[PDB]
RNA sequence: CGGAGAGGUA
DNA sequence: GGGTATTCGCCGCGTACCTCTCCTCCGCAAGTATCCTATTCCTTGCAGCGGT
DNA sequence: ACCGCTGCAAGGAATAGGATACTTGCGGGCTATATGGCGGCGAATACCC
């Protein structure tokens, strides 16, 4: 539904407003069962198991620096954008790396 | 070697191999012109990251690539690893009058 | 139309169904990968995940 | 109109009509004057305290503007073409002035001498020595002879060292600039402060609005750098323009009195203040030049100078040349075409010939008789009937008056016809309608949206 | 929906006549012009500037090339704003000066008006009558410019692609300058070349369309750059902002208070009346008026003209403004909507 | 023939 | 200078076999330039028209 | 019977909406960014004298 504005009248007015049922996207529909039919050939969609979108405090358990100094880091992960992490030089400094 | 549908296969080597020429047939006309010193100093730029990435692609952080997004295979990436020439083709290789 | 037939049709996680049983159907699609887009790689998987 | 001004002018005489070439930036604004421009706005400067005759053109943006306030230019220049008719110990007590020393072997910067005849300077700019060779208080050579060896290299007619900056630029200038920065503003630590700019050696982009700081002198406001008896013609008015100039930079630097990072003076310490300006416009004699009628006394003066009349052409009638050709006999006078380019003489010369009128060429405008055509080639604007000397000027742009088209056709619109439309609604549903713009459709009821 | 219904029977073979075009040009010999050294000294001394020493190169070339017995095919590619220009003029003396029927195409009204005005500024005092050809021109001027081709009294012909519209029959035609051919297609270039073979071209552009720059590259055409700009141009300087109204209202008083001209190129023919209206209200200190190729063509003669005259500073236009308009007070353009348009268009504006 | 990807046998 | 520390990029990571699918042109929008009818609006050419 | 002045009026000219040909971009198009590795090593800064 495309509303229309008018110009000189003051901020926010309508001229006209026009709708149409618009045909957009093809999505495929799953069968009775679970799976598709994308070209002929049945194909199916398995579930995929990710570490959940959050923020984990991991730490390699001296696998650096031989000193036995745990160097813990902390990633904060997004569900969709540009990750972070935080960690610690085994001078116990503290560095962000983006990405 | 065709596809079978009228076109030919890419076979990168022949990519490589026409970006140098053209590069360098390019340059030589620009170099018989006398164009001023600006042109032809990125145009042998261009020449000499072409030949770059025809013996060696990838050796720079920068590679170039055509489909898929993945860089083209150059002259030494096809004797390097386990695909190469040395061990797919000649310490071991497909032999005739051999069954399963 | 392009973005969701991609997706269909060629990812790695929309995978041509095992058919010859009900039982390799039914337990195909109660698969639970941890590969695909967003996690890990096949061989480079170490023995704790 | 200064701009217009330098082209219509130097179409009328000979004289050396010239502008003052301002910083094309704006006030407090944050680009660099472009270095060519300062070449050409000092060197102006520096003949304005002794040029004898032309036409020096200015705005009133670069007239309320203040300038370099003299001893910079005296001290830290030298222009000197050969027909500069000066003696020897003028120039000896200037470099005095300059601070240059009498070394009779000039090798490093500062250093002058006048033996004999011959006059060498070794200046503050560049690294060579120069041998002048006064005659009859006269220049008469520029012999660029060598540090030490005393041989001429090359011999040149005329000789310029300007600054290539606004403001002195060596380290003493740096600290004075510094210092009173120190007493005025307050310094940040950063690296992008132009004091922590500066003083690491670079200038900023607009660093020309930071100007009266590098002197410790106020700044003069031009009129010091006008000759002994100028007269100021005006055009239009000044007690207009100046004030909405003034106006215009106090916006600006209200606008910009913002942003502690790179902070600026006030408009009183870059500008003439009008009630300044006007101070200094009643030390100067002054003709004005005003396009309305002044009713009557001295100091005042009428000079009729009518319009045209109704010149235009047009391709409708079957007589083009109709207000031409009739206004071209009724004319005692002369009359001067005043073309604007060369060719468009020839696209004006067979245009006159289709109603047989050849124009001499004129140089000089008072080259017209009692009755005669002719054109002349500059850049004037608009035509005059000069009812005075009976002269008239017909611009081309008075031959191409307007254009007054899209007259249209009539009725765009239909009222209470069919269909009056007056509509307090009663219409039933399904029942067709007609919206204007897109025809017809089918009315489907009353609705309520967002 | 009935935009689709046209097309796909691509009812026209284009390689076959393309190929016949350069076969009838590579068989017929060139004509091989006379050059008179005073006769074009005269010529050269009315140039009121100096030939830089590589504008001065690509003239010697171009007169060397034109004094052959062959054909010309000459690409002048140079950088905006090198004078390009005068390199025509130069060699359209020496082809006019054999009675020869040059003929300048240009691809827009404004650029052929103001090509019209500077050939009859450089050839204002040597008998060649110069007419340009365009939508500007009354079918009153067009019936009688046409008539005077053809009967061959006109001398040189500047002409948009009304040019090349098959009513247009030279007498002599001697030489052809395209100009700004990064346009034109290719049938346009060509529709002139088929009529007449042997004919000498010289195609001026700054920054040639792939095609005929690879085919200038590889020996098919000759090719002639210029860099040395001229006396004192400085690079432009660019400067790429999210549009912003201070933006713009800073730009457009650092112009005008300079006393210069601004290009505000807006390209939408539809909302570029509201643009203006938005634009003098948010600038009060300009004088503003609107220039785009869908007015009655005598009111963009009137509004190109008054912009030629300082009677306004800031010209809200679409890229009508692309192809070579000089007017050199402007020095500021501003481009609305600068993420859709090409490296060359870019370039150009 | 190449590339990407999925899975399976020992 | 020079001894040692830390970091950074390149190298590498199993054999043999089997099965499967999926991989760019061509429409839209902007501008430009032209041409082509239909509608209407000056424009004057001719006939009227009363006056002489 | 002669004349200037205008009304009709035929067409002439300009003005609209529709069609065609270039240039440009956009955007998907049936062989054209990801972040879930780690260990060794030797060369290149780098750090502490
Ligand atoms: N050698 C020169 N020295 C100084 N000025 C020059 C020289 N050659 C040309 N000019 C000036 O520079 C301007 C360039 O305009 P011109 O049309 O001649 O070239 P151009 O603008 O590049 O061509 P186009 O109009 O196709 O872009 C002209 O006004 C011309 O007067
Ligand atoms: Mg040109």
């Amino acid at each position: 539904r495309l509303v229309i504005y008018e110009r000189e009248a003051p901020e926010g007015t309508v001229k006209d407003i026009k709708e149409q049922e618009v045909y957009m996207g093809e999505i495929p529909l799953m069968t009775d069962n679970g799976t598709f039919v994308i070209n002929g050939t049945e194909r199916v969609i398995v579930s995929q198991l990710h570490r959940s979108p959050g923020v984990f405090f991991d730490s390699d358990k001296g696998k650096t620096h031989s000193s036995g100094k745990v160097l813990y880091n902390a990633r904060i992960i997004p569900y969709r954008g540009s990750w972070l992490d935080f960690e610690f030089d085994p001078k116990d400094n503290l560095f962000v790396r983006i990405d | 070697v065709p596809l079978d549908g009228g076109r030919f296969a890419t076979s990168d080597l022949n990519d490589l191999y026409r970006r140098v020429i053209n590069r360098n047939n390019r340059l030589k006309r620009l170099l018989d012109l006398a164009a001023p010193d600006i042109i032809v100093r990125n145009e042998k730029r261009m020449l000499q990251e072409a030949v770059d990435a025809l013996l060696d692609n990838g050796r720079r952080g920068r590679a170039i690539t055509g489909s898929n997004k993945r860089p083209l295979k150059s002259l030494a990436d096809m004797i390097k690893g386990k695909q190469g020439r040395f061990r797919q083709n000649l310490l071991g290789k497909r032999v005739d009058y051999s069954g399963r | 139309s392009a973005a969701v037939k991609e997706f269909f049709g060629s990812s790695q996680l929309s995978q041509f169904m095992d058919q010859n049983n009900p039982l390799s159907e039914i337990t195909h699609k109660r698969r639970i990968s941890a590969l695909g887009p967003g996690g890990l790689t096949r061989e480079r998987a170490g023995f704790e995940v | 109109n200064a701009l217009r001004l330098h082209d219509e002018i130097s179409q009328f005489t000979d004289q050396m009509v010239m502008n003052l070439a301002d910083w094309e930036t704006l006030p407090y604004d944050s680009f660099s004057p472009h270095q060519d421009i300062i070449s050409s706005r000092l060197s102006t400067l520096y003949q304005l305290p002794t040029m004898q005759r032309g036409v020096l053109i200015v705005p009133v943006n670069t007239l309320m503007q203040r300038v370099c306030p003299h001893s910079f230019l005296h001290g830290h220049a030298l222009v000197m073409k050969k027909g500069q008719r000066l003696s020897r110990d003028a120039l000896r007590t200037q470099l005095d002035s300059a601070g240059y020393r009498h070394v009779d072997q000039v090798m490093e910067h500062g250093e002058y001498a006048t033996r004999g005849a011959l006059l060498d300077l070794f200046p503050m700019g560049s690294e060579l020595p120069y041998r002048l060779d006064f005659f009859d208080d006269e220049i008469d050579s520029l012999r660029v002879f060598d540090v030490d060896s005393q041989r001429t290299l090359e011999e040149v007619e005329a000789i310029n060292l300007l600054p290539a900056h606004e403001f002195p630029t060596d380290k003493a200038a740096i600290e004075l600039f510094r210092s009173q920065w120190r007493d005025t503003f307050e310094v940040k630590r950063d690296p992008e402060h132009i004091y922590q700019q500066v003083s690491k050696g670079t200038l900023p982009a607009g660093i020309e609005y930071w100007q009266p700081l590098f002197f410790s002198e106020p700044l003069p406001p031009l009129f010091s750098y006008f000759p002994a008896n100028t007269l100021l013609v005006n055009t239009g008015d000044l007690e207009t323009s100046a004030e909405r100039f003034q106006a215009d930079t106090l916006a600006r630097f209200e606008n910009r009195g913002v942003d502690p990072m790179r902070p600026l003076l006030p408009p009183q310490s870059l500008w003439l203040r009008v009630d300044e300006l006007f101070s200094e416009l009643k030390n100067w004699p002054r003709v004005q030049l005003k396009t309305e009628h002044l009713p009557t006394k001295a100091a005042n003066a009428n000079l009729g100078f009518q319009k045209l009349p109704d010149l235009a052409v047009q391709a409708q009638q079957k007589a083009p040349l109709d207000a031409l050709r009739k206004f071209l006999e009724t004319f005692d006078g002369p009359v001067v075409f005043s073309v604007e380019s060369e060719g468009r003489r020839e696209a004006l010369g067979e245009l006159l010939a289709r109603i047989k009128i050849a124009p001499q060429r004129i140089m000089r405008l008072d080259e017209a008789s009692d009755r005669g055509r002719y054109l002349m080639i500059g850049a004037a604007e608009h035509g005059f009937v000069d009812t005075v000397r009976n002269l008239a000027l017909i611009c081309e742009s008075d031959l191409l008056g307007e254009r007054v088209a899209r007259r249209r056709q009539d009725s765009r619109r239909t009222i209470n016809p069919d269909t009056l439309i007056r509509n307090l609604a009663e219409l039933h549903i399904g029942q067709p309608v007609v919206h204007l713009e897109h025809g017809v459709g089918r009315y489907a009821g009353m609705t309520t949206l967002e | 929906s009935r935009a689709r219904q046209k097309a796909a029977e691509k009812v026209r073979d284009v390689a076959a006549e393309l190929l016949d075009i350069y076969a009838q040009r590579a068989a017929k010999e060139g004509f091989a012009f006379k050059h008179d050294r005073e006769q074009y000294q005269l010529f050269c001394d009315s140039f009121p500037f100096e030939t830089t020493p590589d504008q001065a190169q690509a003239i010697n070339a171009v007169l060397s090339d034109m004094c052959q017995p062959l054909a010309m095919d000459r690409l002048v590619c140079g950088d905006v704003g090198f004078g390009k220009t005068e390199v025509a003029m130069r060699a359209a003396f020496l082809a006019v000066d054999n009675h020869k029927q040059v003929a300048v195409l240009v691809p827009t009204t404004l650029l052929a008006q103001q090509h019209y005005d500077n050939f009859r500024d450089r050839f204002a005092n040597w008998p060649v009558r110069i007419e340009m050809i365009s939508r500007f021109r009354s079918a009153k001027e067009q019936t009688q410019i046409l008539a005077e081709v053809a009967e061959g009294k006109i001398d040189i012909l500047i002409g948009t692609h009304k040019l090349l519209q098959s009513d247009v029959k030279f007498k002599d035609l001697g030489l052809l300058i395209v100009d700004e051919e990064h346009r034109f297609g290719v049938r346009h270039k060509e529709r002139i070349k088929a009529m007449r073979a042997n004919v000498d071209i010289l195609t001026l552009t700054a920054t040639p369309i792939p095609r005929t720059l690879n085919m200038a590259m590889s020996g098919m055409r000759d090719l002639s750059i210029i860099a040395t700009p001229p006396a004192r141009r400085l690079a432009v300087k660019t400067f790429v902002r999210e549009y912003d109204s201070m933006v713009v209202r800073e730009a457009i008083l650092r112009e005008i208070l300079r006393g210069g001209q601004v290009y505000y190129l807006y390209n939408d023919v539809e909302n570029i009346q509201k643009a203006a209206e938005r634009l003098a209200e948010l600038v009060p200190e300009a004088r503003i008026a609107i220039g785009h190729g869908q007015m009655r063509e005598r009111e963009l003669e009137r509004v190109m003209n008054d912009f030629h005259h300082q009677r306004f500073n800031v010209l809200v236009c679409t890229t009508i403004i692309e192809t070579g308009i000089d007017i050199p007070t402007a020095n500021t353009i501003i481009i609305e909507r600068a993420d859709h348009f090409g490296l060359a268009q870019l370039h150009q504006l």
